[PDB]
RNA sequence: CCCGGUGAGGCGGGGGGGCGAGCCGGGCUCUCGCUUCUGGCGCCAAGCGCCCGGCCGGCCGGGCGCGACCCGCUCCGGGG
RNA sequence: CGCCGUUCCGAAGGGACGGGCGAUGGCCUCCGUUGCCCUCAGCCGAUCGAAAGGGAGUCGGGUUCAGAUCCCCGAAUCCG
């Protein structure tokens, strides 16, 4: 016999993901001192459609606690969050929709 | 005649002393690259009876091969 | 004294310039694209004559490796004239043709007689 | 007189607030692989169980004994290349118109001298690597009754013999004026090393957990002790 | 104009005579001055009560 | 030995300070480490202490420390 | 022979306004250049990949047997 279609999927080739127009990987913040002890504030800049994904993605912006920079995070958009909203991530963030807590 | 004691010592590979040295050295050798220039022979007596001489032009290389 | 950065980077170390004990080549190689090499011979076709008479232009076959700056400097030195610009094409047979235009104070028709073209 | 314009502008370094200062991150640096390797090897020698044959070398002379031992040895350094030429030339003129005592260097030369009982004092560097070169010498010297000591630094014994490094040196003879100094050093060295040999060779090393682990165990017990102490109050 | 054509234009053609001019609209520049001022005032209001409450405490 | 994260950025222990508890003003039980209203701003030190230099006590110009606690052996976690 | 792999087990920067020490020079006046030191420094991936994608800036008239937005005449423009 010959190799069946299921076998051929694992070799990549014409069976790889179509990631040309995706907006990046949707992740939480990288845990640091701020989230280990207190909280950090962030503002929701945009909610965007991600090709190939049913859920929208939120583009949250934080202040870098060690440098003069803005960090852009690509979160999964919890239902009910809006642009211009403040979200807070950390151990002492308050139990509100869109906040990131342990 | 230290090369005589070392030779006998490296025959007791299951002794507590040599087991400790082989174990930590294997660990250290495992954190390096599969080919690595060694500054000097780890076994000066074994090296020399295989022809090694402690003079310029002789070099040592440690090679890691999968078992 | 202290490290304000969690990164470790290779420190900059002195880099000496080369000081060879001997030169690898005993003598420099002679220039093989001098002025006499660049200009092979002048073109004498019907259209080259038109260039001389109407456009104050000399037409030369030149080394394919030569560039416009080289052609211009070679033309001036060989025939002691001034050059306004140079246009170049590579012919279908592989030769490079140079359309050299002379300064207005020069007469290509006169210069051609000096060269022997006319 | 103080300018009224000048003022304090303190920075608040709480979570949020102002950017953090450029403090010392030495502890959290990502070091090159070779640095991580030699440091993790020093932690293993503490963490693991080091046999007494290898661990005997952690016991060494104090600075004050090593200074005396090194000052006496400084008086018997082998003649350098330059000053041997002078000695040879001085012999040439001597021809036309004894061997003083000197240190014996090298694990191979010292081993033969110890076996022959021709050595009076053996000094062994503590950081020989591979350790197998000298891991047997303390036991050998003890068998032959040759007093031995362990000194900090194969490089210090290196400077004695005008070489980068030296595993071990041995006193074979001393001048009459220096016989008393050797007798004093031998006595102190003999008690610490040759006389305690029975306990030295049973004394394992290492087997010490890291500070965070030790604190974690100490805290866990202190809860029991305080709970035990609160049991009766 | 195209982005590389801005290189040969003078500055006056590329901005406006105002803070953030040529990068932020006037409408939102008015809003940041008010927000920056109004938010800074609330800090003093909060701070005074904190000290005043602490003063009693 | 393995896995995850990070530009390996504050880990462990102790010190020091604030809110409560409580025995007869001090010690402890023991907690906290200064950001939640607004679609702003936020680095490249203020201040203080101590030394040094240039010019004629006055002008000019630097260094160190605190500010920014101390000591530690695995970067931090999760497995093992 | 090589293959996998493309940031993943890497000491991956040969740079910069400024400042300090010398060595040299020139419209030697004072300004350059250079070497070292101090200080500062994310980009985190060598390189290749489109004559239809991105990509500053040329148009009119004349001219040949055969070429012209390329030659000549005239009038412009970008970049350095
Ligand atoms: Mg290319
Ligand atoms: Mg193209
Ligand atoms: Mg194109
Ligand atoms: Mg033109």
């Amino acid at each position: 016999g010959r190799v069946i279609r299921g076998q051929r999927k694992g070799a990549g080739s014409v069976f790889r993901a179509h990631v040309k127009h995706r907006k990046g990987a949707a992740r939480l913040r990288a845990v640091d001192f701020a989230e280990r002890h207190g909280y950090i504030k962030g503002i929701v800049k945009d909610i965007i459609h991600d090709p190939g994904r049913g859920a929208p993605l939120a583009k949250v912006v934080f202040r870098d606690p060690y440098r003069f920079k803005k960090r852009t995070e690509l979160f999964i958009a919890a239902e009910g969050i809006h642009t211009g909203q403040f979200v807070y991530c950390g151990k002492k963030a308050q139990l509100n929709i869109g906040n990131v807590l342990p | 005649g230290a090369y005589k004691y070392i030779q006998e010592l490296w025959r007791k590979k299951q002794s507590d002393v040599m087991r400790f040295l082989l174990r930590v050295r294997c660990w250290q050798y495992r954190q390096l690259s599969a080919l690595h220039r060694a500054p000097r022979p780890t076994r000066p007596d074994k090296a020399r009876r295989l022809g090694y001489k402690a003079k310029q032009g002789y070099v040592i290389y440690r090679i890691r091969v999968r078992r | 004294k202290i490290r304000t950065s969690p990164t470790f980077r290779r420190p900059k170390t002195l880099r000496l310039r080369r000081q060879p004990k001997y030169p690898r080549k005993s003598a420099p190689r002679r220039n093989k694209l001098d002025h006499y090499a660049i200009i092979k011979f002048p073109l004498t076709t019907e259209s080259a004559m038109k260039k001389i008479e109407d456009n104050n232009t000399l037409v030369f076959i030149v080394d394919v490796k030569a560039n416009k700056h080289q052609i211009k400097q070679a033309v001036k030195k060989l025939y002691d004239i001034d050059v306004a610009k140079v246009n170049t094409l590579i012919r279908p047979d592989g030769e490079k043709k140079a359309y050299v235009r002379l300064a207005p104070d020069y007469d290509a028709l006169d210069v051609a007689n000096k060269i022997g073209i006319i | 007189v103080v300018n009224p314009l000048f003022e304090k502008r303190p920075k608040n370094f709480g979570i949020g607030q102002d950017i953090q200062p450029k403090r010392d991150l030495t502890r959290f640096v990502k070091w090159p692989r070779y640095i991580r390797l030699q440091r993790q090897r020093a932690i293993l020698y503490k963490r693991l169980k080091v046999p007494p044959a290898i661990n005997q070398f952690t016991q060494v002379l104090d600075r004050q004994t090593a200074t005396q031992l090194l000052k006496l040895a400084h008086k018997y350094r082998p003649e350098t290349k330059q000053e041997k030429k002078q000695r040879l030339l001085a012999r040439a003129e001597k021809k036309a118109a004894k061997r003083p005592p000197v240190l014996r260097a090298g694990v191979n030369t010292v081993t033969t001298l110890v076996e022959n009982k021709k050595a009076q004092l053996v000094v062994i560097a503590h950081d020989v690597d591979p350790i197998e070169l000298v891991v047997f010498l303390p036991a050998l010297c003890r068998k032959m009754g040759v007093p031995y000591c362990i000194l900090k630094g194969k490089a210090r014994l290196g400077r004695l013999v005008h070489r980068k490094t030296c595993t071990t040196v041995a006193f074979t003879q001393v001048n009459s004026e220096d016989k008393g100094a050797l007798a004093k050093l031998v006595e102190a060295i003999r008690t610490n090393y040759n006389d305690r040999y029975d306990e030295i060779r049973r004394h394992w090393g290492g087997n010490v957990l890291g500070p965070k682990s030790v604190a974690r165990i100490a805290k866990l017990e202190k809860a029991k002790a305080k709970e035990l102490a609160t049991k009766l109050g | 104009v195209r982005p590389k054509v801005l290189m040969r234009l003078s500055k006056t053609k590329k901005h406006v005579s105002r803070a953030y001019g040529g990068s932020m609209c006037a409408k939102c520049v008015r809003d940041r001055i008010k927000r920056a001022f109004l938010i800074e005032e609330q800090k003093i209001v909060v701070k005074v009560l904190k000290a005043q409450a602490q003063s009693q405490k």
